[PDB]
DNA sequence: ACAATGCGAGCACTGCTATAGCAGTGCTCGCATAGAA
């Protein structure tokens, strides 16, 4: 033997593929059989998503956690695991080039440990756009905000943007961060005397970066802008996969290529993960800067391999006292700065917006995302109370109410199942498709996708690039896979009882999909709980920001 | 029960390159460079043999 | 540079999808296409729609007959051979391809897969020269066409008129290898020793001579060849002309050499009635002013016959659909009726549900039953021994030993029958019958009396054959007698359905229409029928008959009757209507 | 029923010709009497896996398995991902053995590079680790397989693996019995069974039992070699012949099977050559009875023999007999089976056509036999098979060539109506020559005649040539214009596997970095680091974009590890007057090997733009149709005329004769280097050089690449 | 590999005639063919002509009928080696020609 | 989204030392480099 039999069964059993049980017996095989087992489940998580692994999840944890905690091997809690991998020279702190590092308690694959730090070598080399003159700024600011007069939030998302080379934007569907960017750039074209300035719009999605232009042009168009009003963006859709070129592969940018623009502006940042970054912030010219967009508790930001929701974290941190100063020097209202502790580059050009004001609500679907993103007494009283009756839609699921569901189900899809009966064939069907939508937490089960279409496809009888439709067995999707997408009605199936898949974010993200009606297929101790969990973060971009 | 073989050709150059690793590879640089201004590779030496 | 037009041609066929590879394929000269014509096939996407779907046609044909049928049906509809042959040098070019296609068609029938092919043409067109299968075809018309050959190809060979253009060139013979004049041996100096390289270098025209021999001996009534003060030696003109150094020019200047004119003067010496020489008077005139004339007044003869009838030899496989291609051939008795792959169901506790799965094991089964001795109990070391050579762990044995038994004392239908009680003289294992088929037999005939009688076959999906004349193959597993009548037994092992619940008279009885095996029994009897009627002289069908008995050897416990085993009694009636389906 | 000698060798053609016009035309057919092995995937297959511990395991050897599509599925790889694993594995340095130990078992060198384990390892460790960060153990990371696609490495690596499992498990010799689950087990190890395929396996499963219990019968005890039972495996899956479709879908294509002489309406016999039919194989010499002989014995010869009367006796309506008349190459000659001479000359001898009643025995004789033989044509679309009588081919689909009733090509060349746009990528400039034919067939209609599958070194590196060892000057030389370190380019380049082995590689390396240091030197020796520069110039009505790398305060400096080209100076002379015409005056030059040089003088803002118009000009005309300018032959040609003396152009029929040489010198290259004729480009375009459109590609490549000669130095 | 070419045809055909038991087999083929023609001859290689008069050179009751041309031998770097004909053309004294 | 050698000529030029002949250093350039059981 060598351990090689324990680990290939593995792959019988399918819990870690050939891939992963390869990696670790190249790597290490001839070593400590720990070494070799710890390469293996790195590999595995790696696979998954997870950007590093926690020496916790391996030390007595994974004896109720990762299958194999089977041993006759394993030494023991063997304690000394930080001790055991140093030892053999498959992982090291990071001095030689090894395949495995290990910095802090985090073990990682090198490309990562390296994308990561690359990422934290970006939040804190933020220079400050000597670009000050607030007289000025402060001008072009008041002109762009009016209503100014009750602290307006997107003003300061700008002025923070327009006095940083690197700044990420936060806020829900319902805040204007589409049109706040706007003015952004607007003023940014403004206060680019003579000329010289190239702003290329982008998204990990071939999808939002279509909205951008659409958008960024309708609420660019507008406004005071005519001092050549057409250097504008040039509402050139680009994958954020295009303009750092990649080829069947590697890139043409780096540290000294492409990115042939001064300011950037990526959208449904949420999305970017890990990989992309790193090379996007070092392809990025040191003269550009870069302006992120996205939604921190959306579970694309959390999600295994994300990222812009652990660089958001240091938002609750406010601002430092000079620089909260600064801001509401430049906008005509005072800035909070709650407790100076730091992260100084990132606090200082983090800054996340929120709904303003009218007079009524943001009601139902508005209320249901705000609760959701914290305390359970307010996610409790807003169902129940005035029964917001067609916005929310809470059912009990549990037992035989499950075919309750399955009625009020095709009832959504009603539209849509009538349009193929009345054979109207064209491409209403489309859009008639995109108007209801379910969702769930797991991929397989009596819930999740594959388990779901079976027993709905068996009621419609009893009764009758990417994510583009014609169902691959659709009519259920993952909170995931729905992500960037968004349907007029939506209903959201959670499971009976477990899974920590259920997290916050996930719901989150499933109700801000809804444009006007939300059912919310779950019980009050799964939806309680899923309110209290929150989608565990690898990473070590944490502690790389803290030094 | 005897088989035509074809190779041959292709034989000859695995045979004529099994000598050259085996009799070249092990070379200590003073005596290799000397082979190296001879033939340059096993190539070079069956063209001639 | 035709073989990489093919290949292109090959992968656009392979993936019309692919909008590039496709243009690419069309762009090739092989088609004949213009600059303007891709230009607007780019510009009208219908009409590319078009091409897609036509050479999607290409990879059915390609998928269903081969390489050969598909390139061939290629060319006759962008009608390639007959504009290649009136395209100056096209004969050459499409013989080529046709070679290049016998070839594309041996190559297929050794890979299962076109890419497989694909791959096969790259790699040739990379690492060629192989055999001299894959040699250049000549053509026939050649035989009309100045021959250029080799003095060695023309050892041998008669030519009415000969030229020798190059017959002066010598070429010095440097490596030192000679024969050494004393003891006729080949010596190799592995030190250019002037003596020994003078030596060879000797041989060496010794060897031109031998050659020049044969290049005058080929020419029938006349042969002129070419002469030159020709001179290798950088040496500055000093009444070199090392012509005496050539086979030829030592044969005139009769070994000694000679100044540039002293050849012309060695030339003039020996010189009439058949020798004679000339100046090499150069000229042109780019005209073999040769004309033609063509009256092509042809047809192909077309045959006023018509397919018709097909007869064929059917055997219940007018059911199973294909992936039996030739499964049935290689193996006639192969387990047809299992097929598939297991995995975590191996549960620590061994039992026939459990027993590996597939055809490959299935038939092992069958085996087992081919010849055993029902009537006594089973040995052990027999079934170990059976496993053991089957390649199977003998950690079976007790499983399967036990599982066997189970089987053999099973209550059949009703009053005593079990296997264990029939002896030798009773039973006939592995009956192959054959069963004319006149009169074409339709799958939608067939489909309503088939209903009428069976209960079974009342879920009627059936009539999923075509029309058939000729015979009907069929092997019975098991046909027996408990003195009285005749019955059909078929073990037949199947299922990884988990365990017993699936191998209920409920569950049984699914399967078979799932299989349509009903099909199985209505023609086996009536083979049993028309058997046992030639057989038994003066017999009855409710006298001899009342059998069909299917034993799905899982999920056959020792007292759980009625599980595992199924019994059906054709309706007699059926069989009558059946039977003379057959030949009306 | 059509008979031959070897069925086997009939097999493929049989399959082709029937292979007919759907309708009419078509007639159905079932070939018979084919041997097991050279007709089912799977069985060689399998018995190339009982031969791993013998094989070296070359690499077009084990990726050669996967193109069975059993073994394939078995480790989950797909005819997308085999692509991919197929260029990681020649990219990666494999080559040669799966272990060092499987080196060493070879008593040779164990080199510990370009073996699997080498190549799988440099791609796992890619998975993680990027290829710099440097070298890990002594071996240099591939990272090709980095992204998801990584995973497939997983299942290469995973093959190998079991290959390697096996290729030492059935290494030492076993007694009988324990053989037995062998066979079984590795089926199920390599072949996910399909359905055709399960059939054909318990095929194998059945012999190799079979071969073991009959030795185990006859109770051997001494152990067994894999040899032993492989090669017996092989000879009887050699023997065991498929007909199980004799006589159901009609028109039975076999061979001649003694003991089975079946009446048939009509009879057919291919390839009764001489040599051919009475099928051979002399007795084994030491059989005695062979050599006395009695009436009961029996003899191939006289089988066949017999079975060509039993052919004759048992065809009832008509005989048919075939022949090849001679091999479509040498065209000498060949014979019929002495067996069908006996027949026509029996024919011959007794019998005489209706008009000779009065002539001659030979001289009847002679019309007889040739009356009833019928020497067929070579090509199937020969027009002697579509006049009136004898066999008129029912073959319409070659009637039109036979009638020479095709329409040649028409002239691939049809001028396209071109929109002269504005702002045209710097790069659409600079891609447009440096080959402008291409240029019209990749841009103008998206034909890219893409060329991949590269051969993949049948061996390890051991010299350094062509295209490789540019792409090490590449590095080699940039390393030393940045006075970087080539220590470490050195150990990198070596632990990729890209460098022959050690003392003859630290002796390639060093030879190389002397060349590159000579040119280095010239660069250093006058490079002022500049950076960057933008182009967005106005000119006769047009625009442009690009990124000038490099620009020095002095101008342009470029310099690479190749020859000098005509193709590469017009690159920089490009470079250049975009540059002079952005304003910026200065100098650009292009240091190549062998001390080349292409060096420009600064040229007025307004003259750049003056010659970046007619650069710009035949891009337009080059969209329209194939612009020529062959950039070699024509820069040859050019060059062999032009004069540094009063921008003197040669015209006296003295030097025109020798740039005519040195054009097609260019055009159609040594047996060494190879010209710029030989290329697909201008393959398409014509096959043969004829000296009209020779001109053209003077005249025209004169009228854009003069100004390159008028004012280099 | 179980494998053989044809140099190695003929050469293992020279060693037989060669060794020891060179003899049963020398008479054994005699046997058989106790008249033999060679034709092309000029054209032979030492390894040939040795098999050839390992077997019928000075043998009654045989005939070795050699026939071909030396001016036509130009298989030279095929291996034809016109010496070993003229070495033949030493040992056997009666020469004919058309 | 990328190119073979090697050998002497050939002539230009540079010391010597009994303008001419012999020699030697050098760089450029044209020339010749298989056959088919
Ligand atoms: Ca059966």
């Amino acid at each position: 033997m060598k351990l090689q039999k324990q680990l290939l069964e593995a792959v019988e059993h399918k819990q870690l593929r050939p891939l992963d049980v390869q990696f670790a017996l190249t790597v290490a095989g001839d070593e400590h059989p720990a070494v070799t087992l710890a390469a293996a489940l790195l590999s595995h998580d790696a696979g998954e998503g997870h950007v590093c692994l926690p020496l916790s999840r391996l030390e007595n944890n994974e004896a109720s956690h990762p299958l194999l905690a089977t041993c006759v091997s394993e030494i023991g809690e063997l304690q000394n695991w930080e001790e055991c991998l140093l030892a053999s020279q498959a992982v090291s702190r990071g001095d030689e080039p090894t395949p495995m590092i290990l910095c802090g308690d985090r073990l990682y694959l090198n490309r990562m440990w390296c994308n990561e730090r690359t990422v934290a070598r970006f939040f804190n080399e933020v220079n400050h756009a000597i670009e000050v003159d607030e007289a000025l700024l402060a001008q072009t600011l008041d002109k762009l905000f009016p209503v100014s007069d009750e602290i307006n939030w997107q003003k300061v998302a700008a002025a923070v943007a327009l006095t940083r080379r690197i700044s990420v934007i936060s806020g829900g569907p319902g805040t204007g961060k589409t049109t706040t960017v706007a003015k952004l750039l607007a003023a940014l074209i403004q206060m680019a005397d003579g000329e010289r300035c190239r702003i290329r719009l982008a998204a990990p999605t071939g999808k939002a970066a279509a909205r951008l232009t659409e958008s960024l042009g309708k609420a660019l168009r507008q406004l005071p802008l005519t001092d050549e009003q057409k250097k504008r963006i040039p509402e050139d859709a680009s994958t954020l996969h295009r303009l750092l070129g990649a080829q069947p592969q590697r890139l043409r940018h780096h540290a000294g290529n492409p990115l042939h623009l001064d300011v950037l502006v990526v959208d449904e940042a949420s999305m970017i993960d890990l990989p992309m970054m790193s090379r996007l912030i070092d392809a990025l010219p040191d003269h550009a800067r870069v302006i992120f967009l996205g939604d921190r508790d959306q579970l694309a930001s959390v999600e295994a391999g994300a990222v812009l929701g652990d660089i958001c974290a240091y938002a609750n941190a406010g601002f430092t006292a000079e620089r909260a100063r600064q801001l509401s020097r430049l906008t005509g209202t005072h800035v909070p700065a709650g407790t100076g502790t730091e992260a100084a580059s990132l606090r200082d050009s983090l800054c996340l917006l929120q709904k303003s004001y009218r007079f009524g609500s943001d009601s139902g679907i508005g209320q249901l995302a705000a609760a959701i993103n914290r305390g359970d007494k307010t996610a409790v009283k807003t169902v129940f109370q005035q029964d917001f009756t067609d916005i929310e839609k809470r059912l009990l699921q549990s037992g035989e109410d499950y075919i309750a569901m399955l009625e009020e189900a095709l009832a959504g899809y009603g539209r849509y199942l009538d349009l193929l009966q009345a054979r109207a064939e064209p491409d209403l069907i489309i859009q008639a498709f995109n108007e209801y939508q379910l969702l769930c937490a797991l991929r397989e089960g009596p819930f999740g996708v594959a388990g779901l279409n079976e027993r709905i496809e068996q009621f419609m009888q009893q009764k009758r690039p990417s994510r583009l439709p014609e169902h691959e067995t659709t009519w259920a999707m993952t909170v995931h896979k729905s992500q960037g997408s968004e349907f007029d009605h939506a209903a959201l199936i959670l499971p009976s009882q477990r899974t920590p898949v259920v997290t916050r974010e996930l719901v989150y993200t499933a109700v801000t999909r809804a444009r006007r009606r939300l059912s919310l297929y779950a019980d009050e101790r799964i939806l309680s709980a899923a309110i209290a969990t929150r989608t565990e973060r690898r990473s070590g971009l944490a502690a790389l920001f803290s030094s | 029960e005897q088989q035509l073989i074809e190779d041959e050709s292709l034989l000859r150059y695995q045979a004529c390159a099994d000598f050259w690793r085996r009799h070249c590879y092990p070379l200590p640089r003073e005596i290799a460079q000397v082979v190296f201004e001879t033939w340059k590779g096993p190539q070079a030496l069956l063209r001639d043999i | 540079l035709e073989a990489q037009e093919m290949l292109w041609l090959l992968q656009a066929v392979m993936t019309p999808e692919r909008e590039n590879t496709l243009r690419s394929a069309l762009a090739t000269s092989m088609m004949g296409l213009n600059a303007l014509d891709i230009e607007t096939l780019n510009n009208d996407e219908h009409a590319w729609d078009v091409v897609v779907e036509e050479f999607d046609g290409y990879r059915q044909i390609w998928r269903k007959r081969g390489v050969m049928p598909m390139l061939r049906a290629l060319m006759s509809a962008r009608n390639i051979a007959e504009n290649l042959l009136a395209t100056a040098g096209g004969e050459r070019r499409l013989t080529d391809i046709l070679h290049i296609s016998e070839l594309l068609q041996e190559a297929g029938t050794q890979l299962e897969s076109e890419h497989a092919l694909v791959r096969w043409l790259s790699q040739h067109i990379l690492e060629p020269d192989s055999n001299a299968s894959s040699q250049q075809m000549r053509l026939e018309s050649d035989k009309h066409l100045v021959q250029i050959v080799t003095i060695h190809k023309s050892k041998g060979l008669e030519y009415p008129l000969v030229w020798l253009p190059f017959i002066t060139n010598f070429r010095v013979q440097e490596q030192a290898f000679y024969h050494d004049r004393h003891s006729f041996e080949a010596v190799l100096d592995l030190n250019a020793a002037p003596e020994s390289v003078d030596l060879a270098e000797a041989e060496r025209l010794a060897e031109d001579l031998r050659l020049l021999y044969v290049a005058l001996t080929r020419s029938v009534w006349h042969c002129s060849l070419g002469v030159a003060p020709l001179v290798r030696r950088r040496g500055d003109k000093k009444g070199d002309t090392d012509v005496h150094q050539s086979a030829l020019g030592r044969l005139l200047q009769k070994g000694e050499p000679q100044d540039a004119a002293g050849l012309r003067t060695c030339i003039e010496a020996l010189c009439d009635d058949d020798i004679a020489w000339q100046t090499a008077q150069t000229g042109d005139n780019q005209p073999w002013q040769v004309n033609d004339v063509s009256t092509a007044e042809l047809n192909a003869k077309t045959l006023q016959r018509l397919p018709g009838d097909n007869w064929r030899v059917t055997s219940y496989s007018g059911l199973q659909q294909r992936g039996h291609g030739i499964a049935q051939d290689l193996m006639p008795r192969l387990d047809v009726d299992a097929a598939g792959v297991a995995s975590v169901v191996e549960e620590p506790t061994l039992t026939p549900h459990q027993f590996p799965r597939g055809a490959s094991p299935g038939t092992f089964l069958h085996s087992l039953f081919e010849d055993l001795d029902f009537t006594q109990p089973v040995d052990p070391n027999w079934v170990r021994e059976k496993l053991e050579l089957g390649g199977f762990e003998s950690q079976w044995e007790p499983v399967l030993t036990e599982w066997i038994t189970a089987v053999l004392q099973a209550p059949l239908n009703e009053t005593g029958v079990s296997l264990s009680q029939l002896s030798a003289r009773n039973k006939q294992v592995e009956m192959e019958f054959y069963l004319p088929i006149s009169e074409p037999l339709i799958a939608s005939q067939l489909d309503t009396l088939i209903r009428q009688f069976d209960p079974l076959s009342a879920g009627c999906p059936p009539l999923e054959f075509m029309q058939v004349r000729g015979m009907l193959k069929g092997f019975i597993d098991l046909v027996f007698r408990h003195e009285g009548r005749y019955y059909l037994l078929d073990y037949k092992s199947n299922w990884l359905g988990e365990d017993s619940s699936a191998y209920t008279q409920q569950a049984m009885a699914a399967a078979m229409q799932a299989h349509r095996y009903d099909l199985q029994y209505q023609l086996y009897t009536l083979a049993l029928h028309r058997y046992l009627r030639h057989r038994i002289a003066d017999y009855d069908y409710e006298h001899h008959f009342g059998g069909v008995i299917y034993l799905f050897l899982r999920g056959v416990d020792k007292e759980h009757p009625q599980q595992g085993i199924y019994t059906t009694r054709p309706n007699a009636g059926l069989i009558a209507l059946m039977d003379e389906m057959f030949a009306g | 029923i059509v008979m031959v000698a070897d069925i086997d060798s009939y097999s493929p053609f049989i399959q082709a010709v029937f292979g007919s016009a759907p309708a009419d035309r078509y007639l159905p057919y079932a070939i018979s009497d084919r041997r097991a092995r050279q007709s089912h995937p799977v069985l060689e297959a399998f018995i190339s896996l009982l031969s791993l511990p013998d094989s070296r395991f070359v690499s077009e050897d084990v990726l050669a398995l996967l193109d069975v599509p059993v073994l394939a599925a078995r480790f989950d790889i797909t005819e997308e991902g085999l692509r991919y694993l197929r260029q990681w594995v020649n990219e990666s340095g494999i080559r040669w053995g799966i272990d060092d130990d499987n080196v060493r078992e070879l008593e040779l060198p164990a080199t510990g590079q370009h073996t699997w384990r080498f190549g799988l390892t440099r791609m796992l460790l890619g998975y993680a680790m990027e290829s710099a960060q440097g070298e890990w153990q002594s071996v240099l990371p591939y990272d090709e397989s980095s992204g998801l696609i990584a995973e497939l490495v997983g299942h290469l690596a995973s093959l190998l693996m079991q290959l390697n499992i096996w290729r030492r498990g059935l290494a030492q010799e076993r007694p009988l019995e324990e053989w037995l689950p062998v066979c079984r087990d590795m089926l199920n190890a390599f072949f996910l069974p399909d359905a055709e395929t399960e059939a054909a396996m318990t095929l194998i499963e059945q012999q190799w039992q079979a071969i073991i219990a009959e030795g185990l019968g006859a109770q051997y005890g001494d152990a067994v070699p894999l040899s032993l039972l492989r090669d017996e495996l092989a000879q009887r899956l050699d023997q065991e012949r498929i007909s199980q479709r004799f006589l159901a879908g009609p028109v039975n294509i076999c061979t001649l099977m003694p003991m089975r002489s079946i009446p048939f309406k009509v009879v057919c016999l291919l390839g009764m050559n001489d040599g051919v039919y009475p099928r051979q194989l002399a007795p084994l010499g030491f059989d005695l009875m062979s050599q006395k002989p009695k009436r009961g014995d029996r003899s191939r010869r006289d089988d066949d023999r017999y079975l060509f009367l039993e052919a004759l006796i048992s065809a009832q309506q008509k005989l048919y007999i075939s022949y090849i008349g001679r091999s479509i190459q040498d065209n000498s000659e060949r014979f019929p089976s002495v067996l069908v001479q006996e027949l026509i000359d029996y024919i011959g001898q007794s019998h005489y056509l209706p008009g000779d009643e009065a002539l001659n025995c030979d001289e009847s004789e002679a019309r007889v036999k040739a009356h009833l033989t019928c020497l067929h044509t070579r090509m199937p679309f020969d027009p002697q098979n579509y006049q009136p009588g004898e066999r008129q081919s029912y073959a319409r689909e070659w009637l039109p060539a036979a009638s020479q009733a095709g329409k040649a090509h028409s002239e691939f060349v049809q001028p396209l109506p071109f929109t002269l746009p504005e702002t045209v990528p710097l790069e659409t400039l600079q891609r447009f020559w440096a080959h402008p034919v291409r240029a019209f067939f990749q841009m103008r209609l998206q034909v890219n005649f893409r060329t991949e599958d590269s051969e993949i070194p049948d061996t390890e590196p051991f010299i350094l040539e062509g295209l490789s060892r540019y792409q090490i000057n590449q590095q080699l030389l940039n390393a030393l214009v940045e006075q970087d370190d080539a220590e470490r380019l050195f150990r990198r380049f070596r632990a990729a596997g890209d460098l022959p082995y050690g003392a003859f590689g630290e002796i390639f390396w060093e030879t190389q970095c002397q060349e590159m240091q000579q040119l280095a030197d010239r660069v250093i020796a006058c490079r002022q680091p500049g950076q960057s520069m933008e182009i967005d110039l106005a000119c006769n009505g047009v625009q442009i974009t690009g990124w000038l790398p490099q620009v020095q305060p002095d101008g342009l400096l470029r310099w690479r590890p190749s020859l000098l080209s005509v193709a590469q100076g017009m690159q920089l002379w490009l470079e250049h007057l975009v540059y002079c015409a952005s304003g910026g005056n200065g100098e650009s030059r292009l240091f190549l090997r062998k001390d080349g040089e292409w060096r420009f003088p600064p040229l007025a803002a307004e003259q750049a733009l003056h010659y970046l118009s007619q650069l710009i000009e035949g891009y337009r005309e080059g969209m329209s149709a194939p612009l020529l300018v062959l950039p070699e032959s024509g820069g040859a040609w050019l060059k062999t005329c032009y004069d540094a003396q009063n921008d003197a152009m040669l015209d006296d029929d003295s030097t025109l004769q020798k740039a005519r040489t040195k054009f097609l010198q260019a055009y159609e290259g040594n047996m060494m280097v190879r010209g710029e004729g030989d290329d697909i480009w201008y393959q398409r375009l014509w096959r043969q050089l004829t000296p009209e459109t020779m001109e053209a590609i003077v005249e025209q490549s004169q009228r854009f690449l003069l100004p390159l000669f008028r004012f280099n130095q | 590999r179980g494998e053989l070419g044809f140099d190695d045809m003929l050469s293992r055909l020279d060693s037989a005639l060669r060794s020891e038991s060179g003899e049963v087999l020398a008479a054994a083929i005699r046997t058989r063919f106790p008249v033999a023609m060679i034709d092309e001859f000029q054209d032979t290689d030492p390894q040939q002509y040795r098999i050839f008069r390992r077997i019928w050179h000075h043998q009654p009751e045989t005939a070795l009928l050699l026939i071909g041309d030396p001016k036509q031998a130009i298989y030279a770097f095929r291996g034809a080696d016109i010496f070993t004909y003229m070495k033949a053309r030493s040992e056997v004294h009666a020469h004919y020609t058309l």
